[PDB]
């Protein structure tokens, strides 16, 4: 339910990933496609090669939405309502894929900001990413 | 030497294989069922030369007993019980797997290792190759006019006019023998072309290749 | 992937009795209605606008039969399931683009269809055996994803 | 979200299981304990042998809570609020175990009421059971 | 479970440089505070009352070291992991009552810990290898659950 | 002959095994490390008869080179390089797996395949058994006063007084040999008792059985 401390830890880690929107987004996707090859299923029309312009382009969009979500954490369902129908009702990304992307995104921030990803902040991003995942696959069941 | 009949087909010489044992007509499981068993049933009935051996209830499912399964005919046997096989009634199949056969009706030479089926005539239709005594179709990946040229010239149909993809003349039924077939055009048969090993593919019968020739 | 003499006897015994045409269509239909998002993979099958239409749809009846028929290739050869679905594994990846997670869904619909049709032959031990078979077949179709 | 038709399907299927509370409940547990052996983890102190009075007693409680949820289908989170804390905060049942039990309960009603569990009603029970599952996993996600 | 020559080299390569005493202590501690419902399994470890107290708890650091150490027996026999954890598989089922789904959580946390300490040596291809390793070891511990 | 030393121990007859090669001191991995390699190292140093072969860096981790791994000493080799092992340097190990040794110095307890460790004297402590050149603990599953009685009489410590569980005198460190020990009480040794196969168990070292005798 994102207690007051979770909100500060999450916004405190998005201050050091704010500038690196395209960079961290391209790497989090390339890790998802590498460690979990089945996730490539939902991008059959993309160039999944390393350093492709599409992965770097769509990757920026991915963490830019997470950045927009970190700013408005009192209301994540409303700030990601547009993407809710895209992932749950138009693409139907199976929810276990969001756990995978959040896992890869945690790996990226652990690589570039190991000092910041202290285990208190670790527990807060997992709370945060699991809420973003729920928003993107809550209109079902 | 037990009697055999073909049930639910267009005529006497095609349909579901049923054998008579303990005065009970039972079906034949389709595991290990190929043209070798097919031409045993076609000789025994005087029906000719066994065009194909349709697996999985092409002419419907029988009822009651399934007598034979895992048949291992050499292809010359007089009857179907003289072939090596599992004991009578001992099997794990159900009737969805009942074997069938399609004979020609008259004595003709073997059709050959290659045939076009489902089209208007001999020289236009779905490509099917004969390998390991089973007829199987060809996937339409890398399939171009050079691959249809080898099929047309081998059949004596003139040159290849088109190499239709996406199962133009209907989908095939049992086996997919070839994928990624890459001919140069001058090959003598379709087994001389570059392709994945026999049976390796990433395809389904909605993707069966075809060929059209002078016709 | 180790089978026991009792698990084989449950899977084999049930298979020789399944009405594959009728359970395969039943299972595939229920996949399209219980999980309506799967209808996108079958837009070429025509009318899928209602549960009744999905039941009566001939291409659903036909393809559901072939799906359950392909479990027969696993039943008749149990210690070789990985190689039996090697070809179908590639197809579902790089031609159909089916998320492997859906393989779990169709199998669990199948267990409910089998349970409805078999009354008091589908013991808790029999469901354990067929859930394992579904679970192995599903892992086998996901094996060759690039 | 259990449309008016979904409500009628769910309330109608519990007409046919109403008297069979203990019978179907003990079977659902034995089914889950047999096909999914790891679910025995949360009942170490129990007698899991076939036909035990502890499986019958606990199984009767399980589907009685489902019957009490079918009546107040317009408010399921409230009618099972006393059990939400027991499962999500005290015992912490991992959410993937709720789909396993729902799978076994569907098997039970399919065996005993195959003509009633039409594909419409299947879909309505699956949405309903996912609602009961998310109510009991509400203290997380 | 089939390993490639490069996958083995990626797992062997990391394993020779991992500060196991620290990574195992931090992974187990991160389990107890990212997923705090796992603290009930470790009631004998004493002070688990804060994230700072859990990192400093000597028995959390001691047990976490022995956990990452046990992946070492999987590292030194990659093609024989099932038999290596036969002993521990029975232990976690009918001695500790640990839901096998919890094995995923600890293993996925270990990947985040290894990522933190190896920075850009932990390439996506290196992550893929160790994600498979974590995932196979978790399947080995769940192989014998009665 | 390489040269060996013991480091980071209470004395110089116990500690982390380190060997000398190419002017560089390095540690030894614990793959296949057991009492056969242990008695070789204790003999080189003049430290006696090799009480135990602790795995997994009991006396802390070395730093730098790891020379040897997968040692397969027969037990009588003059030095440690005279054994069959993986080539110098080639290893997939990590310093957490640095093997150690504990030697007697002068005083001589081996006898025999059974010993009590961690108690005030010989006749009290947890139970350890000698099997395949490794000492290992006994799990307390099924562990009663009859089982501790067989241990007491084998050691000549009179009758059994208790059979404490839950690692009463402290946990073990490497191998858990026996589980489900089912003694009648009048067996000669503990390996004559009905129990599980050697090595098989569902236990951890928090469950090591003990034995108390008089006294
Ligand atoms: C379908 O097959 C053709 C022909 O393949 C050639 O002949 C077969 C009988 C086999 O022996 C093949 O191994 C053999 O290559 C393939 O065309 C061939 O492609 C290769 C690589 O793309 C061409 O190599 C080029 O060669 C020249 C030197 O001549 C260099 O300039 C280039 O750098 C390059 O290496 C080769 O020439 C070409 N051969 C012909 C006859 O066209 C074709 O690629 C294949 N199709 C598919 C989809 O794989
Ligand atoms: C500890 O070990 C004893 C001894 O086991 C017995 O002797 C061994 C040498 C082997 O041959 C074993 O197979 C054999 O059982 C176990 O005690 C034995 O338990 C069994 C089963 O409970 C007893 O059988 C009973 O026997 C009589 C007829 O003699 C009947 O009235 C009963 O219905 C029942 O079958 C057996 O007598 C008993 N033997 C002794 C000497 O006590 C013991 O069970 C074992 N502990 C555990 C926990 O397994
Ligand atoms: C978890 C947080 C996620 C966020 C914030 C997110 C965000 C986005 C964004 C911004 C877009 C592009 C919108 C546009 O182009 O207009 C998108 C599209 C898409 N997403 Fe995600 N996504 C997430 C997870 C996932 C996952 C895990 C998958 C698959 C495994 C996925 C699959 C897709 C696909 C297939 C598209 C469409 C591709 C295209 O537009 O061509 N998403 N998402
Ligand atoms: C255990 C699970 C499954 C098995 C055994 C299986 C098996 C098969 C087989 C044998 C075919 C080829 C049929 C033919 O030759 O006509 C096929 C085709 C196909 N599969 Fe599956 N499949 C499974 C799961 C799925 C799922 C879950 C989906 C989608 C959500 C799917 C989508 C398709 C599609 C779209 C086709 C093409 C059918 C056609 O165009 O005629 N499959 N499958
Ligand atoms: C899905 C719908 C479920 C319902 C309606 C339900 C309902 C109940 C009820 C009524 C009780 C007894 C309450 C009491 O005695 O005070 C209970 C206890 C319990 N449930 Fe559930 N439950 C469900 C799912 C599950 C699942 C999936 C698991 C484990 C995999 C589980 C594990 C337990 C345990 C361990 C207890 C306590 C055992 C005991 O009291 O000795 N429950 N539940
Ligand atoms: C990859 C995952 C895991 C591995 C490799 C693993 C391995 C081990 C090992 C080797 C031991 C014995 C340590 C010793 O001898 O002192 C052990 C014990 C134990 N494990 Fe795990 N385990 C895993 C997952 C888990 C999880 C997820 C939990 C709880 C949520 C857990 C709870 C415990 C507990 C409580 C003990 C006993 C600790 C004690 O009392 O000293 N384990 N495990
Ligand atoms: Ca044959
Ligand atoms: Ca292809
Ligand atoms: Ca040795
Ligand atoms: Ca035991």
């Amino acid at each position: 339910v994102l207690s007051a401390a979770d909100k500060n830890n999450v916004k405190g880690i998005f201050t050091k990933i704010a500038g690196h929107a395209e960079e961290y987004g391209a790497e989090t996707l390339e890790r998802m496609f590498t460690t979990y090859p089945p996730t490539k299923t939902y991008f059959p029309h993309f160039d999944l090669s390393h350093g492709s312009a599409q992965i770097k382009g769509h990757g920026k969009k991915v963490v830019a939405a997470l950045i927009e979500a970190a700013n408005h954490i009192d209301d994540i369902a409303g700030t990601l309502s547009k993407l809710s129908d895209l992932h749950a009702h138009k693409l139907r990304v199976d929810p276990v894929n969001f756990k995978l992307l959040g896992q890869c995104f945690l790996v990226v921030v652990a690589i570039h900001h190991p000092a910041a990803l202290t285990p208190e902040v670790h527990a807060s991003l997992d709370k945060f990413l699991c809420a973003v995942g729920t928003v993107l696959t809550a209109k079902y069941r | 030497t037990a009697e055999v009949r073909l049930v639910d087909g267009p005529n006497r010489c095609s349909g579901r294989v049923e054998v008579l044992h303990n005065d009970v007509w039972g079906t034949v499981c389709d595991e290990g069922w190929d043209l070798r068993e097919a031409r045993v049933v076609c000789r025994q009935l005087g029906c000719g030369t066994a065009l194909s051996s349709p697996k999985k209830s092409k002419y419907g499912e029988g009822k009651g007993q399934i007598w034979l399964s895992d048949l291992d005919c050499k292809g010359t046997e007089g009857s179907l019980s003289n072939c090596k096989s599992k004991p009578w009634g001992e099997n794990i199949c159900n009737h969805v797997e009942d074997a069938s056969v399609e004979c020609s009706g008259t004595e003709i030479p073997e059709p050959g290792p290659l045939r076009l089926v489902g089209g208007p005539n001999r020289c236009a239709g779905r490509v099917e190759v004969l390998h390991e005594e089973q007829w199987g179709s060809v996937c339409h990946d890398e399939w171009d006019i050079n691959d249809a040229q080898v099929v047309c010239k081998q059949l004596g149909c003139g040159d290849a006019v088109l190499a239709p993809i996406a199962a133009k003349f209907g989908r095939g039924t049992d086996t997919i023998w070839l994928d990624d077939v890459n001919c140069t055009g001058s090959e003598a048969s379709l087994s001389e072309c570059q392709a994945r090993p026999w049976g390796d593919h990433n395809c389904y019968h909605g993707e069966d290749a075809s060929a059209i020739c002078s016709d | 992937v180790h089978w026991t003499a009792e698990e084989k006897q449950l899977i084999t015994g049930l298979w020789g009795k399944v009405n594959v045409a009728e359970c395969g269509a039943e299972a595939l239909a229920r996949l399209l209605i219980v999980y309506p998002w799967t209808q996108r993979f079958f837009a070429s099958f025509g009318n899928l606008s209602s549960p009744t239409a999905i039941l009566g749809n001939p291409m659903v009846r036909a393809h559901g039969k072939k799906v359950l028929t392909s479990f027969g290739d696993a039943v008749k050869n149990l210690d070789n399931i990985k190689n039996t679905f090697s070809q179908l594994s590639e197809l579902h990846c790089d031609k159909l683009h089916v998320d492997p997670e859906n393989f779990r869904l169709l199998g669990d619909i199948l267990i409910i269809v089998l349970a409805a049709h078999f009354s008091k032959d589908f013991t808790p031990e029999c469901q354990a055996a067929w859930q394992k078979l579904v679970r192995v077949v599903a892992h086998a179709l996901a094996r060759k994803y690039h």
